[PDB]
């Protein structure tokens, strides 16, 4: 022990900083040095290595995973906090850098915290996925009014026929079937004549045929269609098929006018 | 630049934030020089 | 009465929500809202610098701003006037460097110069007792036949925050 | 362009001539050529000069040739020892190049007056080392060194001779050998030492004699003072119990809730608070 | 020689940051 | 810490700046011509 | 020439409201709402912060020299043997010298014993003590004055 | 769009010129439109006469590829480098070198004189770009910053003097006086290898293989973002008129209305008679005084030349 330990750090530690001074990057060494040193605990050297291949490339993302992991494993919350800021201010699309920074904060307990990371990384606009996942977070608390809201702003963001039949789906789901109605009406308003098509028009069908509307479906199945385009053609034909579908749940007159 | 308002005296409390040291106006760590 | 954070007259320690009343000598540097808005995050950037040296990192600044119309004030060469005086001031202060450094090449100075001292330590018996003390500055001579003094070579590895960057299928792939 | 300085090596005239030295040495820790300044610092004196350049001295807060706190003139162990040790700076060599060029560049960015980190905790102090601080200058630090011919008995000089004829130190005293880049680091400092061992026999704070004991027992109160005086002395630190007042002998006994503010009231005042111009002496029962 | 083994060749403290690490020390070997 | 150290190459050389002249083809020709 | 009781300091960092003590000092008080009616704190900034012992602020001109009084430029002090500086969140008026009154005001964020010769207290404060706390905990510099701005946004004294 | 905007003529190729044995890496053009200079792989400089195409003088030197060339305004110099590190101020009063600004680690890439002070601004392949007093050789300011090479700088009189981007993607803006950046902008994905500064609006471009962006100033502003044509693209140059022209490495030449990206012509150009396909793409390209001759400078070691089309609409 006391010494012979003691001679076996110097010859890896000036090998570790050998590999580092001849090749410069190659962060593998950088990390594998790290580990070392974390695995001594020896903590605050392992802090100066991760600095100092920061330094050298700022942008790789595997060491900042390991960085902010290391303070981790080692209970240091406020070192871990601050290196998962610094990541998402200079590398700010790495999304793995947010989903993780939510993460911690979630096992933390610090449900405000995460709230005010994820109103952060919404700033960036990001992608459908990390929506959904700040949507969730709120559904994970009953919080409802908070997860609307989210997709008040996430359907503008990302104004994709789909993401506004999903935002519908959701309040379906939790019963706000009014909302729900008033929100296919937002759809098709906002979509106007000019470029919408079977999906949502299907989908506001289905919506109104469950509140068992059948007259007000045809309605809406006739009058919506005839006021845009039609037929594209497999579009049209899907959307026959709902009608037919909603209709069965003399009659045959378009069998024959189909086949003529 | 007037007297009554060049040498108004700084107004009200002090802040015993400053070690008798740290409260001397200073250009250069030691003390002021000129 | 409360005994509690919870809850001048009371003649108490009292310390209500949390205000600390032992050492602690924390680390963390203080959170920040400014005016209406934000917890200052960005505030880790800027750490190393100084307040007045810019340092972009909030999404807006990212996102784009649009026209500007044919021309308006907003853009403009700073002017004639602005160029002159900016060309002037550098040319001057360019040249004070400039000839520092050609004094190599071209291998005298008498001032004898005054100044006035206030200490910091003070307390009366620290000097004969003046509040002040005053110093002549004055330049050695040095010898012109002495060769280079010490030994300028050694060589110690370049120093070490990044601007955020703000900028596939497996077929490709 | 000037020093960093003492009080007590700059001088004890007020008017003094200072010779400057563009590059004259390195400095003997962060090794670099710096400006270096002479002067006479009075009648019999030696002609100090800078032992270390101006960066190392605002990095650990110190006169440039004494190397003793701004503040306290003490020797950098005791005021690390007085309150943070977790500054440092790489003792090794090539590091120590790079720290230091680093730091150089930080503190070319400080507003200029402050020693860099250490002042953001330089100020909270008085623990002890106020107590332990030197009060007046000490000039006795400034006298010629010893003269080595003498010292043998033989120096050709007379009366002439500038430097010190008297006996020298022991060489057995630890106290004697002392290196330089060993007194900036605080290590093994044997003044540094002596000044601690001086620290602790410090009457002060070990107290408890008895459990819950908030009993104040002082002595040296004297007859001019009222007991409000006492009380708006006393109200900072909490909830009283009580307060005994004796003037045949001149001692006050106090009682506060806890046992924790007595100790309090005792290591704030012992040796230290004084109130109505007139010392103000504290103990246990 | 020395500036491996005796003295941590260079070092950077790292920066603090909105929390505490004041209390934070480790275990040996 | 800069060096004495010097060398041939460094010297002066063709100290002053050769402008334009007019039949050259200093600028103020160069902004009215078409 | 009214007393109204509570006063509202709508900051930037949040709300904080305010008790004056007419009982005690009502030319202070006076001085104080009346500014605060006018509009004359609206738009400064908390020019001093010390942690763990006050937060000064009261100086349109953000110095810490300015300012000045419905009474015009300055005026006297109201001491009180029942006002003393003990605890958090206590108004009072900051002088420079003895008798000679400002706007200029501070609140405690400790006690501070050592400060009722120097100081005429006003009031005391009612709702925002996390908001004094996180004003206090505000990154200043060297001599004490805010790096980034803490300002008031609106005053008002009811009554 | 504004409303379908700025109609500008179409531009056709009108002459064409050989004489090269290397790639020509760099056209300049002489501020009386009298000759235009090119620097090659040759390790020539060659000036050739504007008006008749005919070759006037060839100058020989450098050791190495000349990469870039610039003919003072106020001064009778060309300025080049190359790949050789060497950067040479020739005096076309005898055409010979006077000088020789020493110092660049490796290949220098591009260089720039600042309009009115008498500095030279050169980038290099060792991630620096210089300051260089004309007059006497010096290195004013070194200019750390970037963490590859350098490719293109560009000088100017008023707030940001010296813009540059290199292949590290991202450009900085060197305030001159200090020797620091004051803007880093990071919008491009790959090498910046070209910008281009517009003559009257006060604001600039920059092109990189997978878009071009047009900056406000000072401090870079976004603006817009032209998008079209993707190669690796070598050059971005702008008329009085409007017109901004990015030349590639494939051997597209596309044409753009600087106001609104409108893209109106795409102009792809034949190879020289022997060469290969492959050894298409132009490594810059410039604009004479009148703004009426678009130069190339070629891959396949010609020169063409671009002239309006008169007929047009
Ligand atoms: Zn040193
Ligand atoms: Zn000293
Ligand atoms: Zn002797």
């Amino acid at each position: 022990d006391e010494e012979e330990l003691n001679d076996y750090k110097l010859r890896k530690r000036k090998t570790f900083e050998d590999n580092i001074r001849k090749n410069r990057t190659v962060i593998s060494n950088w990390i594998k040095y790290a580990q070392w040193e974390e695995s001594l605990k020896e903590i605050q050297r392992a802090r100066s290595i991760y600095e100092r291949a920061l330094d050298v490339d700022y942008r790789n993302i595997t060491l900042w995973l390991k960085y902010a992991e290391m303070e981790m494993k080692n209970r240091q919350v406020n070192h871990a906090r601050n290196i998962w800021d610094r990541a998402i201010t200079t590398l700010p699309r790495v999304n793995q850098f947010w989903y993780k920074y939510t993460y911690m904060e979630e096992m933390l307990g610090n449900v405000a915290g995460a709230r005010q990371v994820f109103e952060r990384w919404m700033e960036w606009q990001p992608e459908e996925q990390a929506w959904h996942s700040y949507i969730n977070f709120e559904l994970r608390y009953k919080e409802v009014d908070r997860a609307r809201t989210i997709y008040e702003r996430f359907v503008l963001v990302h104004p994709d026929v789909k993401n506004w039949i999903k935002y519908a789906r959701f309040e379906e789901k939790h019963a706000y079937f009014a909302h729900a109605r008033k929100v296919y009406e937002r759809a098709v308003e906002f979509f106007g004549d000019e470029h919408m098509d079977e999906h949502l028009y299907v989908a506001f069908a289905k919506f109104e045929e469950n509140q068992k509307e059948f007259e007000r479906v045809r309605v809406i199945y006739k009058y919506a269609l005839d006021r845009i385009s039609k037929q594209e053609l497999f579009k049209n034909y899907t959307i026959f098929e709902k009608k037919f579908g909603d209709r069965r749940g003399k009659r045959r007159f378009q069998y024959e006018e189909e086949v003529k | 630049p007037t007297y009554e308002t060049m040498f108004a005296p700084e107004f009200g409390p002090e802040n015993p934030f400053r070690t008798q040291q740290m409260a001397a106006p200073r250009n250069m760590l030691s003390g002021y020089a000129e | 009465i409360p005994r509690l954070l919870e809850d001048p007259e009371i003649h108490v320690a009292q310390y209500p929500l949390d205000m600390g009343r032992k050492k602690k000598m924390s680390n963390a540097l203080a959170i920040q809202v400014d005016s209406e808005g934000k917890i200052k995050y960005d505030a880790i950037a800027r750490q190393g610098q100084s307040k007045d040296k810019v340092i972009y990192s909030k999404y807006t600044d990212l996102v784009p701003k649009e026209v500007m119309n044919a021309d308006d004030p907003d853009l403009q060469r700073p002017d004639e006037e602005a160029i002159k005086e900016i060309t002037e001031k550098t040319r001057v202060a360019l040249e004070k460097s400039v000839s520092q450094k050609v004094a190599a090449a071209m291998p005298k100075l008498a001032p004898a110069q005054y100044i006035r001292y206030t200490p910091s330590q003070q307390g009366v018996a620290f000097n004969s007792g003046a509040k002040q003390r005053v110093i002549r500055m004055v330049e050695m001579q040095k010898d012109p036949m002495e060769p280079p003094r010490f030994k300028i070579n050694k060589k110690i590895p370049r120093g070490p925050p990044p601007a955020p960057v703000m900028h596939m299928t497996v077929k490709e792939q | 362009d000037f020093p960093i300085l003492c009080q007590t090596c700059l001088g004890e005239n007020p008017y003094i001539r200072m010779t400057k030295e563009k590059y004259g040495k390195e400095c003997k820790i962060c090794a670099r050529p710096f400006t270096v300044f002479r002067w006479c610092p009075g009648v019999r004196m030696r002609f100090k000069k800078t032992e270390v350049c101006q960066t190392c001295s605002k990095l650990k807060n110190v006169c440039q040739t004494c190397l003793l706190d701004l503040e306290y003139g003490l020797p950098i162990q005791v005021r690390d020892a007085g309150l943070s040790f977790k500054d440092d700076m790489p003792k090794s060599d090539v590091n120590k190049e790079y720290y230091t060029q680093n730091m150089e560049r930080e503190i070319s960015n400080s507003d200029g007056t402050r020693p860099v980190g250490m002042l953001g905790k330089a100020t909270s102090t008085s623990d002890m080392l106020l107590k332990l601080a030197r009060t007046t200058p000490y000039y006795k630090r400034n006298r010629p060194h010893i003269c080595s011919f003498w010292v043998k008995g033989e120096c050709k000089r007379g009366e002439e001779c500038p430097y010190r004829h008297e006996k020298p130190t022991d060489p057995d005293d630890p106290l004697a050998d002392q290196n330089i880049k060993d007194r900036y680091y605080g290590i093994n400092d044997p003044v540094a030492d002596k000044l601690l061992k001086r620290a602790s026999t410090m009457p002060r704070l070990d107290p408890p004699e008895d459990k819950t004991i908030t009993t104040l027992y002082v002595g040296g109160l004297g007859d001019t003072i009222t007991e409000t005086d006492l009380r708006n002395h006393f109200y900072q630190f909490g909830e009283i119990r009580t307060i005994t007042v004796v003037q045949r002998q001149q001692c006050a006994f106090i009682q506060f809730a806890t046992r924790q503010a007595a100790e309090v009231a005792a290591e704030k005042s012992f040796n230290k608070l004084i109130v109505n111009g007139r010392r103000l002496n504290v103990k246990w029962g | 020689g020395v500036d491996y083994n005796a003295e941590i060749p260079f070092e950077k403290k790292p920066a603090l940051g909105f929390y505490d690490t004041s209390e934070e020390n480790y275990q040996a070997l | 810490q800069l060096s004495k150290q010097y060398s041939s190459r460094d010297l002066p050389s063709h100290t002053k700046i050769k402008y334009r002249q007019t039949t050259q083809d200093a600028p103020e020709e160069v902004r009215n011509r078409d | 020439s009214w007393q109204p009781p509570n006063v509202y300091l709508e900051t930037s960092m949040g709300i904080i409201v305010l008790e004056l003590y007419w009982k005690h000092a009502p030319k202070t008080c006076k001085n104080f709402a009346e500014l605060a009616r006018r509009g004359y704190y609206n738009g400064t900034k908390f020019h001093r912060i010390i942690k763990d012992f006050m937060i000064q602020g009261g100086d349109p001109t953000g110095t810490g020299r300015g300012g000045a009084s419905i009474y015009g430029k300055q005026f006297e002090d109201e001491l009180h043997p029942d006002l003393k500086f003990t605890g958090a969140g206590i108004l009072a008026m900051a002088n420079a010298g003895p008798d000679t009154n400002g706007s200029q005001f501070f609140v405690t964020l400790a006690p501070t014993q050592w400060l009722d010769g120097k100081h005429t207290i006003f009031g005391r404060v009612c709702q925002g003590i996390g908001m004094v706390n996180r004003v206090g905990m505000v990154e200043t510099n060297s001599q004490d004055r805010p790096v980034d701005d803490v300002k008031i946004i609106k005053a008002y004294p009811s009554g | 769009t504004m409303p379908k905007p700025q109609w500008h003529p179409p531009w056709k190729l009108y002459r064409v010129i050989s004489g090269h044995l290397g790639w020509v890496r760099c056209i300049a053009v002489e501020p009386g439109n009298q000759w235009f200079v090119t620097g090659s792989a040759d390790r020539t400089i060659k000036i050739w006469d504007l008006a008749s195409g005919k070759l006037k003088l060839s100058l020989t030197g450098h050791i190495s590829t000349v990469r870039g060339v610039i003919v003072s305004t106020r001064s009778p110099y060309l300025f080049s480098c190359g790949e050789d590190k060497q950067v040479k101020c020739w005096d076309l009063e005898y055409n010979k070198v006077i000088r020789h600004y020493h110092g660049h680690l490796s290949a220098v890439y591009g260089l720039d004189l600042h309009p009115t002070i008498d500095v030279l601004v050169t980038c290099s392949r060792d991630s620096t770009a210089r300051i260089w007093d004309v007059r006497t050789k010096a290195s004013v300011h070194t200019l750390s910053g970037h963490t590859n090479a350098v490719a293109t700088v560009r000088c100017q009189a008023a707030e940001p003097q010296i813009i540059t981007g290199s292949h590290d993607t991202t450009i900085r803006l060197w305030d001159l006086v200090a020797g620091k950046t004051r803007v880093t902008l990071t919008n491009h994905k790959k090498s910046v290898r070209a910008v281009v500064l517009h003559p009257r609006h006060y604001t600039f471009a920059s092109g990189s293989p997978d878009n071009i962006k047009q900056w406000k100033f000072p401090d870079g502003s976004f603006i817009q973002n032209l998008s079209g044509h993707n190669a690796i693209i070598n050059t971005l140059t702008v008329n009085s008129d409007g017109v901004l022209v990015s030349g590639a490495d494939n051997g597209t030449m596309h044409l753009w209305d600087w106001r609104t990206g409108y893209n109106f012509q795409r102009v792809h150009a034949a190879v020289q008679p022997g060469s290969l396909d492959s050894e298409s793409g132009i490594f810059a390209c410039a604009f004479d005084q009148s703004e009426s001759r678009l130069l190339t400078a070629e891959a396949d070691k010609t020169i063409k030349v671009y002239r309006e089309d008169d007929t047009a609409t």
